[PDB]
């Protein structure tokens, strides 16, 4: 039966007006409907490795050449806590893009999610 | 090089025009770039007239593939910039506007260096007369009786 | 060209009806002054600092003159300013007046006076021993003290009662009900114009005089029908003194809701469409419910109604091109405000909080309503722009005074009700006067163009004259 | 705990033989199992605007060049409800993508009937 | 009035160090935390139609040149029973990127040990 | 080339006018289509005059097809601008407006470069006169004289 | 020189223009950089035309570069003004405004300079014709049997 | 030459004696606004949607304050608010008024009162 | 109307849309006004109307 269905995880950044990835920007993460690159409203990220160490990193993410987010140069996942206002940035410093509320759960750790909630 | 699509093209020439860029607040809509594409298209294989015009190296898009956006021009580095300020030029009065002084003077200038190089490759001078003898001082041809030359 | 877009007051539309309504400024206030090219400036409302704290939510608030100082009910207890002095019982907001040996509560339909010696009574007909008159002394609604006598509304009844003389907390000894009576109902609310004792029911205002009459038993008070008003008043708390008249918000009695101010005789309307729109989208009870009070400060004449999901301030020293509204909200989501109860006093306006059992003093070098920053919205009317392919937004602002280099976000709709990509300007700098906030390039206005200009900070906000460059 | 992840908002759509963005791209949201193509079974759609409210716009959203979501050549938030089927059609017409139902494309399955059958 | 932003919800595979589709790409599943190369290491995999039809396929996913998983020629959506390693390789057959596991727990036996504990 | 029809053809010449485009919100009226396509089927008609003025493949439509619009004009890809650009021009005046320069000069170049090739081709050099010999260099092998083989 | 990348290059055209300039009060847009730097590259680019054009010594960013701004343009000390106040001319129609006369006039003279060299270094005579005897004066030659130049 | 032309009253001619006439809108109300370049707009008057089901034609109607309340006099029947409160007789207008203790009809020549009680 | 009584052809124009803000209610080519001219302008509906700017070019 029909119980896990194979997709790519990896989110890739683009520009807004090409199909290009943005080389080497910024992201910025901070409380909703605000400005992110404020430090006051930055909110804590943790890069989630394969065992689920959620390790705490600084705020402005480095995006790959390909788009996507890397850390010493590994490709990673970036989790956060809660809802969450984006700001993007090009390589030059210019503004890719905001967005002022966006939230995606972790589609991840459902045996967990599901020990928390399900009574014996 | 940072334009490597024809919408890219056509993102500069909006930019140049002044009608939508990166910076703006007010973005054009996806029908009106199909549009100008459509325009580039149309001029480019005007320019090129069956292969007997204005080479540029300048690749046509399928109806297969369906975006034209997307494509690579396939243009040289040197003929980008003349080849969005003469469709600036073009698309123009879609807008009500009119390409301004400038534009207008770049884009003669980047038409005629295009038109350049093909202009000295085809400076071409036509072979002898077929009445046209070879002269005695061509020992070998005289030798061998190729005493005229062919022609066409 | 050049051309100036105004910024006290946007246009749009209703996306649920497509109705045309204005655009408020959110904490701004238009202040209007001949600053340059401008004649006029928006000024972010003075933020709020912990003063003191108290036992609840405050429930009113009165500058007590006699004692000259401002006595507060908050929680379950009553202030005079920063020392509670009594105990209030209930929840909901009291009535408060005042006079020379007491301040007087109305609340739970009881009259209750805390005298300035300590000794706590409260209003009751005569013992049946004495042979003063006896009343049908039911629950109180509205107070109010004049002339050294406290009068009270009976609950729904058209009646109210005065007190005695010499002793204010048992009513007149032979005369001390009246009764509007050219009205089959309404007693809903109470005050003192000048003199007069002004009765505000459902779809009348009514005006009572003394007659100088030293009989007793005769009628100490006479209606004055040549200055009554046929209008009602949608609660007990939707009426104050504004400027030198009762500006209240009408009843459904007379139809519409809106927010009247008493001329003579007549009361001249000061809402317009969309702050009528606002009002009427809510019910009866949730009209009954809001709150008026006046505030004064820097020659700004305001008058701030406080509804379940608004908060509207009226400015009467700026409306010379029609009534200037703004709106006042707490949070980043349109939340309601939280400042209530304004009073000044010494040289600070001291406010009450709705929702916290604090209390704040309204400075006004910071924009932050406890330390928590706020939003400031500055919408530009919408106009027919076709192909006009605008340049250079700029906006002048004075700059300086700062913590942080705080930014602002710029947007423009198209279709008046969807607004589009949000840039963000560096609007303010820490200690630098001089910044020239500006927007190079803006796109091609294809029909229609509207600007948003929000900006969030914890400092003071001051912007005037946006322009652009159309060609 | 961390349990929401930084993914990429204003999704990009893509044609299906080449790598390229839909310019000019048509989308469709319907019912469940259905053709979203049909008005009858067409759902409502909303933006989701900074300042919170959902305004519903028209059926056939516009993809630009970029592969993402215009409203007036502008990027929005779009929004539905959770249960749609999408239908992407190219500028010619062409049939590009079709989903029966987004939920069953998540990259697990388990906890749809692991939350529907257990108790709470 | 809406609780969900749509999405394209089909995988697309690009490369990791640059912004191109993994064309003409190798899919691998495998068992967690393995090699999904070899053959033992190997697990079914089906592929899910429109109605919810499942046809078990071979393992080695072809990734076309739009960075998407065709079977016929055709795009589909690819389905298995327990949680997998997956490891993408480019055409050329270098490794572009490997998942120990993608779900951080097996939903195969998962669903018996929740069965046997959890409440119903 | 996307654009394949006559309505197509209508449709990007309205949009130079800037009358019925998506860069004006403006869309086409049902009755703005067949006054242009009848223009356009005017303007093609005068220039081919019966096959001895200019040729471009233009497909003309008959009485039996119900829907003129719609049908493929048949030009090929460097003539589709300079037919669309003509047909504002033309269609301008029904609106009471007037095509601007950069329309007008567009219109101008591809009606030129349309006839170009074809002026080519015509650009033929008449045989030799009735009284003409052929000389003794080419008589002298086959006694030819008075006749010149029309080879090309 | 203090100017010394790409990006002094744009902020000395923006200055020239009034655009951004200290002697206003605005600062550089980061939006407007990454425009004006594509401007440049295109106008190199269609300068430099592949080697047979103005040789500069501009060097041309990669796409492994992640900014284009912030490499050496690696043009000598005798080019900048001429570069950059092509460039600002070129960038000028983007914020609807105008060069001013001087602007334009310094860009012609800058120009001007810069091809002046390589003018001169390419005013080069051709070679003798093949047919041209060497002269019974040169004895050397003609001892050597080179009664002819070699041409070509 | 761009035109603004005026719609909140046009003008035509009655052709019975070809007299100047005012063309009122019709479900229309001029709303004076400055919008753009206009200064005012037409809005059509609200529809009306059904709420509740009456005995018959409305005859009458008054906004009662004594009892924060409406009284609407439809067909045979007197309403207070929703609920029948009483029984009214004929098939005309009636005149309505309230007081302090009672809600009076004046029809058929009758002033008839019917207290809340 | 040309005379103020007689109305004559009548052209459909579609004035609204739904979940569409912005719609730009025009038509192009109006007649040639031998004297007089006048507008009737019906909606027929179930949706509010609102209507404003009433323009036209007369050349």
């Amino acid at each position: 039966t029909a119980n896990v269905v194979v997709s790519n995880p990896r989110p890739i950044f683009t520009e807004s007006r090409s199909f290009k990835a943005v080389a080497n920007g910024k992201i910025y993460i901070g409380q909703i409907d605000t400005d992110p690159v404020n430090p006051a409203n930055q909110i804590p990220v943790y890069i989630e490795n394969e065992d689920g160490s959620h390790v705490q990193i600084t705020q402005p993410l480095i995006i790959n050449a390909a788009g996507k987010i890397v850390y010493n140069g590994q490709l990673v996942k970036i989790v956060t806590v809660q809802g969450h206002s984006m700001a993007i940035y090009d390589a030059n410093g210019s503004q890719v893009d905001y967005i002022a509320n966006v939230l995606k759960y972790d589609p991840d750790q459902y045996s967990i999610e599901a020990d928390k909630k399900f009574k014996y | 090089m940072q334009i490597k699509t024809k919408g890219d093209l056509v993102r500069a020439a909006l930019r140049k025009l002044g009608v939508a860029s990166d910076a703006t607040l007010t973005d054009v809509e996806p029908q009106s770039m199909q549009d100008a594409v459509d325009d580039l298209e149309a001029m480019m294989a005007e320019w090129y007239q069956d292969g007997k015009g204005i080479i540029t190296g300048y690749v046509f898009s399928d109806d297969e593939n369906p975006p034209a956006e997307g494509d690579d021009h396939g243009l040289r580095s040197s003929a980008v910039s003349a080849v969005f300020h003469n469709l600036a030029c073009r698309i123009a009065p879609d807008y009500a506007l009119e390409a301004t002084a400038k534009i207008i003077a770049t884009a003669k200038y980047g038409k005629e260096l295009l038109y350049k190089q093909t202009a000295i490759s085809r400076a071409k001078r036509a072979p002898y007369p077929s009445r046209m003898p070879t002269g005695s001082g061509n020992s070998f041809a005289n030798l061998n009786e190729w005493h005229y030359f062919p022609g066409e | 060209p050049i051309q100036q877009l105004p910024m006290m007051k946007g246009m749009g539309k209703d996306f649920k009806n497509a109705d045309y309504i204005d655009y408020l400024p959110v904490n701004m206030l238009a202040t209007p002054k001949e600053i340059l090219n401008s004649s006029g400036y928006l000024r972010s409302f003075p933020g709020i600092t912990k003063r003191y704290d108290m036992n609840g939510v405050s429930r009113g608030v009165e500058y007590n003159t006699a004692q000259n100082a401002v006595y507060r009910v908050c929680g379950g207890k009553l202030y005079k300013g920063e020392s509670e002095v009594g105990d209030v019982a209930g929840s909901g907001r009291v009535s408060m007046a005042h006079g020379r040996t007491s301040q007087a509560v109305g609340v739970n339909g009881q009259l209750v006076e805390y005298r300035y010696d300590g000794t706590v009574k409260t209003v009751s007909n005569w013992p049946a021993d004495s042979g003063f008159t006896q009343y049908e002394l039911g629950s109180v609604r509205d107070i109010t003290r004049l002339r050294g006598r406290y009068a009270w509304s009976k609950d729904g009844t058209d009646s109210w009662f005065i007190t005695d003389l010499e002793d204010e907390s048992h009513p007149d000894r032979y005369s001390a009900q009246y009764r509007a009576e050219s009205q089959p109902d309404g007693i809903i609310g109470i005050g003192t114009w000048r003199d007069f004792i002004v009765c505000f029911g459902s779809s009348t205002i009514e005006y009572f005089s003394l007659t100088g009459a030293t009989t007793a038993g005769a009628a100490l008070y006479v209606a004055q029908p040549s200055l009554m008003v046929q209008k009602g008043i949608a609660g007990t708390y939707c009426k104050t003194p504004f400027a030198d008249s009762y500006a209240f918000i009408s009843h459904p009695a007379t139809g519409a809701p809106s927010v009247y101010i008493i001329g003579s005789g007549q009361a001249s309307p000061i809402a317009t469409a969309s702050i009528e729109k606002i009002i009427r989208s809510y019910t009866a009870e949730e009209m009954a419910t809001g709150v008026m009070e006046t505030l004064r400060f820097d020659s700004h004449e305001l008058l701030i109604i406080h509804l379940p999901r608004h908060v509207l301030v009226y400015d009467a020293s700026s409306s010379q091109n029609g009534p200037q509204w703004c709106v006042l909200k707490t949070g980043l989501y349109d939340d309601v405000y939280r400042g209530v109860d304004f009073m000044y006093e010494g040289n600070q306006i001291t406010c009450g909080d709705k929702s916290e059992a604090v209390v704040g003093q309204l400075q006004f070098d910071i924009s932050s309503q406890y330390d928590k920053q706020q939003e400031h919205l500055l919408f530009t009317p919408l106009f027919k722009a076709d192909n006009a392919r605008c340049f250079d937004l700029e906006v002048e602002s004075s700059t300086g005074v700062a913590q942080y280099a705080d930014r602002l976000f710029l947007s423009a709709t198209t279709d008046g009700i969807n607004y589009g990509r949000e840039q963000m300007i560096e609007q303010n700098e820490p200690f630098v006067y001089d910044k020239r906030v500006l927007w190079k390039r803006v796109g091609r206005i294809r029909r229609l163009i509207g600007f948003k200009l929000r900006v969030i900070t914890k400092s003071p906000v001051t912007l005037s004259g946006c322009q652009i460059r159309l060609e």
